[PDB]
């Protein structure tokens, strides 16, 4: 799809790293009042992930992530695997005390 | 489930096309007020010509 | 002799002024109708399975926030554009009040639902780049892979 | 705390009680369109540009002279961004050299 | 139409022009996405020079409305209000449906 | 008298509208057909190898998942494209229920 | 077995390819409702034209 | 090497308290063997198609 569309992972890497990141910008005075200014811009649905602008022509269309990749919930690399009776696998925890008390 | 946004423009009807060519050699006595941009409407005089 | 605008439009091009000579090829202007504006769509290939059989959108613009209006007759073209890889959908619209303006943005709108087709959460895809298959469970509980065949997901 | 404090002051030796919100804040929310943007070829960051820095008085750099220092900034005149609806008609120059809001 | 132009150019502080008229121009831009109008500006002076900058104000008077001096106006986003001033003084509150601000 | 188009196509050329002249080196219209529809792929140089006569091709198109192509034939195209230093490899799909669109 | 994947344009067909040129000079009469992009049959009438 | 076939992780998205990983790869199809890095899919600055 990189190749069918013209895109780079480069162009990809970069775009991806500038859509989810939140931003001030001051505030302004209401009613005597301070109005603080939130602009949205966090990740946080696999639709956004899947409209992150790639590319865009002069006639308006744009390239989005969804048109050179899926966008799947996984598993991270483990580091750490914890099995229980030889039964199945678990997520546990260790308390750590301070060495002394 | 679908529900997805196309985007799109708005743009010449192609079918109501015209290109005014004068049907024989000559030179301009003269043109009227009309350049690219202005809305123009069937009858409206574009240049006299003399052939 | 007097040229005179064969049609109601918009000189799009105007090659020649005063003092000037004019031929065969010269072109004095070039005149494009608006009433029955069009508009042109760009869906994206994956789903032209689905937009075939469709039934109706629901035209928007940015410009005009009132002349939002249905579409249940359009004309799906033969080619995609190869730069974006998208169908290219155009429809025609009444526009005696000269809204709609060519050059301006808008928004064509889809919601529909396909043949009834198996489902399964994507979550339980398991697709390599070529492997794709479910794991299963049977009747004693006991896991088994099966390879299965994609169709394409939404959703 | 609202019903805590109105009670404070039915007591005969309170002079004056109050409680202060913990979300009694104004805000003026920039809701941005990945769809919208993409359009005119604008990832998130670039849209949040103008919120920071034509918006607000987002500081750029600082001039140095001596011991001392200086702040510097960007703005648009306080005319653009006086009330919400300045900012619904903020002017924005896209990376395509697009005049829009 | 009832809009009111006031036209001024950066390079002529000096000069107060006339707008002999003005026409939206029917094609919006397609490169800029904007909608073209056109003024014709009396020039005879020659003051005014093509390629220079001009900056347009407009006027435009909209649907007459109950209006109040912005300040005047409370919103929580959910809710707008303002505060009435009694007969005798005692001040009470009230909501309010806005329409649209500007100036 | 009256110019037809001489076969089942695509316009993809029409330098003539009313009004107009015309002459011999103008074009009406360039039609290009796509019932046996092309699928050209491209095939990276170093793996040339990779393709030999005995070689068993399946063909898939995203946008419709529902139909199942058959190959007329294929034909490993003799000039490399400069451009992508890749290898032409060309397919001809039966393509009468007009789903396999161009692009 | 050797298995590999490659990416393909979908084109035109190039030995189905109709340039149509009027075999004479002359001037148009009418142009039947029809821009590129559309797809026409056999037997579509272009336009009309006097030579 | 990192990205299409490490996992290299290149962002992380957030909500709320919590943290969450994001990587880019191709699908473990391209990177199975050796032999399949051998011939894994470059496209270069150029766009040119390579291994």
């Amino acid at each position: 799809r990189l190749a069918q569309y013209g895109i780079s992972l480069a162009e990809v890497k970069s775009a991806l790293d500038a859509s989810n990141q939140e931003a001030g910008g001051s505030s302004i005075e209401l009613a005597e009042a301070e109005y603080m200014v939130r602009a949205s811009g966090y990740l946080q649905t696999l639709d956004d992930f899947n409209h992150i602008v790639l590319k865009a022509s002069e006639n308006g269309v744009p390239v989005y992530l969804r048109d050179v990749a899926k966008v799947q919930i996984g598993p991270e690399m483990r580091r750490g695997i914890a099995e229980l009776n030889g039964e199945g696998e678990v997520a546990g925890g260790v308390v750590i005390l301070r060495s002394g008390k | 489930t679908f529900a997805q946004s196309f985007p799109a423009n708005v743009s010449y009807n192609e079918y109501q096309y015209a290109i005014v060519q004068a049907r024989a050699a000559g030179f301009i006595d003269k043109v009227y007020p009309l350049t690219v941009g202005d809305k123009v409407q069937k009858g409206t005089p574009l240049l006299d010509l003399t052939i | 002799f007097t040229l005179k605008a064969p049609i109601d439009g918009v000189i799009t091009a105007f090659d020649l002024r005063a003092g000037m000579n004019i031929a065969k090829d010269n072109v004095v202007a070039k005149i494009q109708g608006m009433d029955p504006v069009w508009v042109t769509a760009a869906i994206p290939e994956s789903i032209a399975w689905l937009v075939k059989d469709a039934s109706q959108f629901t035209l928007t613009v940015p410009a005009r926030p009132d002349k939002t209006l249905t579409i249940r007759k359009w004309t799906l073209l033969p080619g995609v554009d190869a730069a974006t890889r998208t169908l290219q959908l155009r429809l025609e619209v009444d526009n005696a009040d000269e809204a709609l303006k060519p050059g301006m943005n808008a928004w064509l709108q889809l919601n529909t639902a396909s043949e009834p087709m198996l489902l399964i959460p994507s979550q339980a895809l398991i697709d390599t780049g070529s492997e794709q298959r479910v794991i299963t469970v049977d009747a004693d509980g006991r896991f088994v892979p099966k390879r299965v065949a994609v169709f394409q997901a939404s959703q | 705390a609202e019903q805590i404090e109105e009670v404070a002051r039915t007591v005969p030796g309170v002079a004056s009680a109050l409680a202060e919100r913990l979300e009694g804040g104004r805000y003026i929310n920039v809701e941005i369109n990945r769809e919208k943007a993409a359009r005119y070829g604008m990832t998130v960051a670039d849209v949040q540009l103008f919120v920071t820095s034509a918006v607000g008085g987002a500081m750029v750099g600082e001039t140095v002279e001596g011991i001392a220092r200086y702040p510097i900034n960007l703005r648009y005149p306080q005319s653009w961004r006086d009330s919400p609806q300045a900012l619904r008609q903020l002017p924005i120059l896209t990376p395509m050299k697009q005049q829009i809001t």
